[PDB]
């Protein structure tokens, strides 16, 4: 199809019709980002290169203007040698303008020719010329070539310094020359050089314009070359302490933020000591608090921990300031100086901590402003860290919290329930201690609401199934009550109903999907809605177990099961095409296949005593038996299970790298079932089974207080009484399994108290990346295989592009892609697979690392088969930490 | 078949008090309870206390034959195994009678007559299975199929042996006690139910002997009413789909769950849109099936969800239409449907053509839901004219196409959707004006995901015929002026706006001469939007732009009024740069053409260089 687009864009530059070649030229980019193949990139930018040579000088800009733009399809570029050959053809024209445009074009070029000797003496010759427009090109071009080439660096900085020192050039030129000094960092001797001259224009040109251009280009410099950043810091200060102007004190204080930003490590004890007396000294607001943002930057590294007594006064000075962004600062730094800092003293100030929090919760109540939202926040996620870093002021903060909650105009309320509900997932304390608070609120709010009723109604069912545990009293039928004669928002609604399921509360989530399964205006969500509902009606029923009984319990794993087929039938009959549901029916179909081997774990258990000791007992005597100690049918029963299990253990695993796009917790819950059923693997391994075998003893620390849900610490609570029961019961009774089954039944039905955790991934998918894995074959539009002498060779010639859908940076990085290919024979030749040995020798498994979002890698392969072979590659792309994710592309070829 | 489904889900989980509310039912899963009561461990007290309460329960009448069954087994440990050891070599050496000797009276007289009968059934079952297709030599034991289940039932209980094979054998043999193998055990029936499912192909269970085993399957889901669900899974998933229908069937009419939705749909949804492996395996099923009509699960389904169709028709029948409650179960049953028939279908009736053409054509309540099942039914009705051979039917569907063209416009005003139903009959109307076939396809398969072919330009064409006797340009271009313009259009959403049939007119002709300068909906249009760059909204400015310089289709040429109260600074940036466009496509097409047949379009109004000097 590109091809087609390429062809009739070559046909419309053929003829002359500037209005027609301009569109090209503009449409040009759209077809760069939708084939991001090399060959196609290399034909367009020839083809630029060729309307680029001969013009009428407005086509020329446009190209120019096209490579600013698609500045990472650029070196992708095979024919190198002739684009840049055809774009240097036009520099030797006496027109200016078509000068400055093919040095800025150079310019933008200056990531794939950072060696051409010509471009470096077009720039050099250039620089100097009588224009205006064309020196401007020239400086730009410089710049560019300066950033990289340090030849070229070396051979332009005495040309910059004659001409920035020639006292000949205006105000305007200097300022733009000035700039090129931030590309110097490539010797030693260049930034001293750079450092000189840098010092010289601010001791013997005092401007406004001057200095702060001057100061910039030093500090990028010092930040790019970290040699002489104590000297930077030294600088700074020195010029806010003695310099008495306005504009050049605001640009050292964004100087420090940025330092601190990206270079906080360098900073002493004598650099922060001069800032906070710089600070005391100062009259002004704004000033003031940059400094305090610096510092409250700085504080959040471990420069707070390398200081460690006038950032204490100073923060303690600034709590209670009249206006609130230095307040905010204040208790921002407060709360990191406590948190990272363990000082004795310093305990006193954690006082000081959280009545300066009032002091940030009286003044953003009822203002409902950006300017005050923010300092709102400030305060709210300081809390929210002081809470988690330090659990023993939890309750000291959520009182506050609660006494506040009935001081805003239901404008803050949504952030007070989002702070309290990202606090009480440490600690399940805070919630039963306010649920009846949060109760209170939530039957008082249903009075009149406009504004926000909708996101407001949420947060408070949010925090309100995070503060509860069961909401099976009569919290819930009021909640259905304030629901129901209200607005009757679908999505207010349906997200109560996701935070229910998500947070373990399936009575609600079950009543408020049969609510929404009669209002549907489509026939996807019917079935969407229609699944949910069934999943928690059988999570709901799964907790309608009792301890230690046998006879229901199968009854309700019998029910349970049914609702779930209902459910996955459901959910896959709205599996389309167009955004298919690939993670939540594997999940679904996973969790049913680990329930019907726990059924049959439990109906084996209560067959053992169906006369098994007598039923083998007649080939064989099983007492006293070294081979096998009690040797019975049921031996088979467990290695099925212990098999079953195993397979389970192996399918989460591959689950856990097949989404790639889940987040923290998803991936954390999927740990924990398959963590759960290798546990229960082991027990069936280990000790209704022979404990001679592993007798490997659990002597180790466990269950962390690293746990960022009551689901995960509850699951680890169990993990640990299976454990220390299992550890104790292993060389205690004989191996016919008296006392291990009753263990194994208790640990079977305490891991089902939990009913489930849908976590944040099994709805609203992002982060869509995929590899796309378009090899270039032999051409085969067919499916017939390509005919080959079947011994000379077969190439492949596999590439592939990563596309992402939303923002890459958000969970995970692509850095390596670990391409796979095989072979094996298609056609049966002995047995009903390929072959005795399949010819799956050739793997080759090739690491690359793509710098950019490209890469090609080279496949071969030897066969001497006159049969028909299948070729299929898996993309298998490697993150930063290192993990298969295996993806599933699944490209498959004949030949 | 009477295998006691309660007692034997009672006695899975635990026989503690079932064992009295079971009388005459305790007569074939008895050889189990004798060998747990006589041959019990009693490792904990309250064990032993339950094997006391079953022997203390099981003093009936035929304890004594229960009693000998268990000696004849203890007294047959290591004769009978040795006895079977020698049958297995002899067996694997060759293959490198007045009933046969009283065959009733010996294996119930003498534990030997016994094991060697089991012993010979077990190497039949094994010369069946290596290599052979057959159901024969079943009987052998037909008037003593009791005391051969229970002698069956002892030899499994007392000597090792294969529970697959087994099966297997029970399922070759003789199916009715097939599922009293499965109250000897009670512990391996999904391993069972899988070997059973794995046992078979995929183009089988029609007219082949796969029907004995489907019907063995079938009976030990009913008798289990636990693992149903997931057999039916497993078939699904591996091979015998027919046997996952009845059974689905079967849980459906025993069961009165799954009220809001009928579960024979939710499990036949998911065979047009995806898993294309199950998917190509229920359409040759259902390409096999549909010639032969001697089969009973698949004329079960179509009739259980013929009757759970027509369940609905009484409510359109006294009432105007459907209700709000049933308004997305129809759509959903119709869409099923329409995947069911959309390539390679079954052949209709007119006893179910009837009720499918009586509920495409009711009244919804004016809900979204109602809109997408009416553009259902419209392209239902479009794609397959298998209705024109009655009168009846032909004129009721026409007449309730009129009413929908009358209450298209208090459907989209009522209804905040989009691309209501009206758009895409006026649009289907402007292509069967314009002469061809090949959009109808493209919109009847853009409005749902099925990539289906009904006919070469021959199905539709009878519509055709249809168009020209009363939708004519008269109303249709009517109604597709009145139209009112979308607001904060979004290119997402799924639907054919109006622009679509606004450009099919403009492109097509505007002859009517009494129908032109369509500028004010243009105009209401583009006033302001600014989310999305609908790719039609450039081609409209262009042929909205031919429409000036065409013969007697003279529109206006949009006076500066609009621009000059519209660029004077809601008036968003995308609006600007269409007008601005329009400007410049109306001064490049005023020096394009230039001749104008010189007859009466001498009437250009071009600007007088006072409005482009405003405009940035």
């Amino acid at each position: 199809d590109a091809n087609s687009a390429l062809m009739e864009l070559d046909k419309g530059l053929r003829s002359g019709k500037l209005g027609e070649q301009c569109e090209a030229v503009v449409r040009f980019p759209r077809l760069f980002q939708k084939y991001p193949f090399p060959i196609l990139i290399n034909s367009a930018f020839l083809k630029l290169a060729d309307v680029f040579r001969v013009g009428n000088n407005f086509l020329r800009l446009c190209v120019l203007k096209v490579t600013q733009q698609s500045e990472k399809h650029l070196e992708k570029i095979l024919n190198v040698d002739e684009f840049v050959k055809r774009i240097f053809s036009v520099i030797h024209s006496n027109d200016p303008v078509a000068r400055a445009i093919t040095l800025r074009m150079l310019g933008s070029l200056a990531s794939i020719i950072p060696e051409r000797k010509n471009a470096h003496h077009s720039i050099r010759q250039s620089l100097d010329s009588h224009d205006n427009v064309e020196v401007e090109a020239a400086v730009f071009a410089a710049a560019n070539f300066s950033a990289q080439s340090k030849d070229f660096a070396v051979g332009i900085c005495n040309k910059i310094s004659e001409m920035i020192q020639g006292l000949a050039t205006p105000v305007d030129l200097k300022l733009k020359l000035i700039p090129i000094l931030q590309h110097m960092h490539h010797d030693a001797i260049l930034a001293s050089s750079a450092r000189q001259l840098l010092q010289q224009l601010v001791t013997s040109y005092p401007s406004t314009k001057m200095v702060i251009v001057s100061l910039h280009t030093f500090t990028l410099l010092a930040a790019s070359s970290l040699v002489d950043t104590p000297k930077q810091i030294q600088l700074l200060l020195q010029y806010l302490k003695n310099d008495p102007r306005k504009a050049v004190k605001r640009l050292a204080i964004q100087d420090l933020k940025l330092l601190a930003n990206k270079t906080p490590h360098t900073w002493s004890r004598e650099n922060i000591q001069a800032l906070c007396e710089c600070a005391l000294q100062t009259p002004y607001d704004s000033l003031k608090l940059g400094m305090l943002s610096v510092l409250s930057t700085l504080s959040g590294t471990i420069a707070i921990k390398h200081y460690f007594s006038d950032l204490v006064k100073l923060a303690q000075e600034c709590c209670y300031h009249n206006n609130r962004g230095i307040a905010a600062h204040g208790v921002r730094v407060l709360t990191n100086i406590t948190v990272s800092c363990q000082e004795k003293d310093l305990l006193a100030l954690e006082q000081d901590a959280v009545f300066g929090l009032e002091s940030l919760l009286v003044l953003c109540s009822q203002d409902d402003s950006p300017g005050a939202q923010a300092t709102l926040k400030i305060a709210l996620n300081c809390m929210v860290k002081l809470a988690k870093g330090r659990p023993h002021l939890s309750q000291s903060v959520v009182e506050t919290l609660l006494t506040q909650l009935h001081s805003a105009q239901d404008a803050a309320r949504i952030l007070m329930c989002h702070c309290l509900a990202a606090i009480a997932m440490q600690l399940p304390v805070l919630g039963d201690g306010m649920l009846g608070d949060l109760m209170e609120l939530y039957k008082v709010i249903g009075r009149s609401a406009t504004d926000k009723q909708q996101e407001l109604l949420v947060s408070l069912a949010t925090v309100i199934f995070v503060a509860s545990q069961k909401a099976l009293s009569v919290e819930s039928k009021a909640v259905i009550k304030q629901q129901l004669e209200s607005v009757s928002n679908g999505w207010t609604v349906y997200r109560i109903a996701r935070q229910a399921s998500r947070m373990g509360n399936h009575d609600m989530a079950k009543e408020l999907y049969q609510s929404l399964l009669t209002q549907v205006a489509s026939e996807h969500f019917y079935f969407w809605l229609n699944s949910l509902k069934e999943f928690s009606h059988a999570e709901q029923c799964l907790t309608g177990l009792q301890e230690e009984n046998y006879s229901s319990a199968l009854s309700c794993i019998a029910e349970s099961l049914k609702f779930y087929h209902k459910g996955i039938a459901s959910l896959t009959a709205a599996s389309t095409p167009l955004n298919p549901l690939s993670f939540q029916c594997e999940f679904v179909k996973l969790r049913i296949d680990l329930l019907q081997a726990f059924s049959q774990l439990i109906c084996t258990c209560n067959s053992l005593k169906t006369s098994p000791p007598p039923a083998i007992a007649t080939t064989i005597a099983m007492t006293l038996g070294n081979d096998l100690q009690r040797c019975g049918r049921i031996s088979n029963q467990m290695k099925q299970s212990m098999e079953e299990f195993r397979s389970l253990a192996s399918r989460y695993g591959d689950l856990y790298q097949a989404s790639f796009d889940a987040d923290s917790a998803t991936l954390r819950n999927v740990e924990l079932q398959q963590q759960s059923c290798l546990l229960i693997s082991h027990a069936i391994e280990a000790l209704i089974l022979d404990p001679e075998s592993a007798s490997f003893q659990e002597y180790g620390s466990t269950g962390t207080a690293h746990a960022d849900s009551e689901y995960e610490r509850r699951m680890m609570s169990v993990y640990n009484h299976v454990l220390e029961e299992v550890e104790s019961l292993n060389r205690k009774y004989t191996p016919v399994s008296y006392m291990h089954t009753a263990c194994l039944c208790n640990a079977i039905i305490a891991l089902l108290k939990v009913p489930l955790s849908f976590q944040r991934y099994f709805f609203q998918k992002l982060q869509s990346t995929s590899i796309k894995l378009a090899l270039s074959p032999s051409p085969r539009n067919p499916a017939e295989p390509i005919a080959v002498q079947n011994n000379q060779q077969l190439a492949l010639k596999v590439e592939g592009v990563v596309q992402h859908g939303s923002k890459p940076g958000l969970f995970r990085k692509i850095q390596s892609v670990c391409l796979n290919v095989s072979s094996t024979l298609q056609s049966k030749s002995g047995q009903d697979y390929k072959i005795p040995i399949d010819n799956m020798t050739n793997e080759m498994e090739q690491r690359v690392e793509p710098h950019n979002d490209y890469f090609s890698t080279q496949f071969l392969l030897n066969f001497a088969i006159l049969g028909t072979h299948n070729i299929t590659v898996e993309s298998s792309v490697k993150d930063a930490n290192g993990i298969v994710w295996k993806t599933g592309p699944r490209t498959t070829i004949f030949v | 078949v009477c295998l006691a489904s309660l007692s034997d889900p009672e006695l899975r989980l635990l026989l503690p008090c079932l064992v009295r509310m079971a009388l005459c039912a305790p007569a074939d899963q008895s050889q189990s309870w004798a060998q747990d009561k006589k041959l019990i461990l009693r490792l904990l007290s309250g064990v032993e206390a339950v094997n006391s309460i079953v022997a203390l329960l099981s003093v009936d009448f035929h304890a004594l034959e229960q009693d000998a069954s268990k000696e004849q087994q203890l007294r047959h440990k290591l004769g009978g195994g040795s006895g079977e050891s020698i049958l297995v070599s002899q067996l694997q050496h060759g293959l490198t009678k007045v009933s046969e000797s009283n065959g009733e009276f010996f294996f119930k007289s003498s534990e030997l007559f016994e094991s060697p009968v089991y012993l010979e059934e077990a190497a039949d079952v094994l010369c069946i299975l290596q290599a052979e297709l057959p159901s024969l030599l079943p009987i052998v034991d037909v008037a003593e199929a009791l005391l051969h289940v229970r002698n069956g039932a002892w030899f499994l209980c007392l000597l090792v042996a294969n529970v697959p094979d087994s099966f297997n054998e029970v399922c070759r043999g003789l199916i009715k006690n097939g599922e009293r193998q499965d109250e000897e055990s009670l512990g391996g029936r999904r391993r069972t139910d899988a070997l059973r499912f794995l046992c078979k192909m995929n183009p089988s269970q029609a007219l082949k002997v796969r029907g004995m085993v489907v019907e063995e399957c079938h009976l030990p889901g009913l008798g289990v009413a636990l693992t149903l669900d997931h057999t039916k899974n497993e078939a699904c998933e591996d091979g015998v789909s027919d046997l996952v229908c009845f059974v689905s069937g079967l849980l459906l009419g025993t069961n009165a769950k799954v009220r809001t939705w009928f579960g024979t749909f939710i499990r036949n949804g998911q065979q047009r849109k995806r898993e294309t492996s199950s998917s190509v395996l229920w359409q040759m099923r259902r390409q096999l099936l549909l010639e032969l009509m001697g089969i009973l699960p698949t004329v079960r389904s179509t009739r259980i969800v013929e009757e759970a169709d027509v369940d609905m028709e009484p409510n359109v029948s006294v009432y105007s239409g459907l209700k709000e409650e049933h308004v997305v179960k129809a759509s959903a049953l119709l869409r099923l449907y329409c995947a069911l028939m959309g390539i390679a279908g079954l052949k209709p009736t007119e006893e179910e053509a009837e009720q499918l053409l009586q509920l495409m054509t009711s009244r919804p309540p004016a809900t979204p839901a109602g809109v997408r099942f009416v553009s259902l039914s419209f392209c239902m009705l479009l794609a397959f004219s298998t209705l024109v051979s009655t009168p009846e039917q032909e004129q009721l569907m026409v007449v309730w196409l009129s009413w929908m063209i009358k209450e298209e416009a208090y459907f989209e005003s009522t209804s905040g959707v989009s691309a209501s139903f009206g758009e895409m009959l006026l649009l289907v109307a402007m292509y069967f004006h314009s002469n061809q076939l090949s959009a109808i396809i493209d919109l009847v398969c853009s409005t749902l995901g099925m990539k289906i072919v009904i006919k070469p330009s021959s199905l539709s064409r009878m519509k055709t015929i249809f168009t020209q006797e009363i939708f004519t340009e008269q109303v249709v271009t009517a109604h597709a002026v009145r139209v009112p313009v979308t607001s904060n259009l979004s290119a997402n959403i799924t639907g054919f706006l109006p622009i679509h049939c606004i450009y099919q007119l403009l492109r097509s002709r505007s002859f009517t001469k009494h129908k032109v300068s369509i500028k004010d909906w243009i105009y209401r249009q583009l006033c302001e939007t600014s989310t999305p760059l609908h790719p039609q909204l450039l081609p409209l400015i262009d042929v909205y732009i031919n429409s000036i310089l065409t013969p007697a289709s003279k529109s206006n040429p949009e006076a500066t009024n609009q621009p000059v109260t519209e660029q004077e600074i809601r008036f968003s940036i995308t609006a600007q740069l269409l007008v601005l466009y329009y400007i410049l496509s109306y001064e490049e097409a005023l020096l394009a053409n230039t001749k104008t047949l010189a007859a009466m379009q001498r009437k250009p109004k071009s600007y007088s260089s006072s409005l482009m000097d405003q405009i940035p």
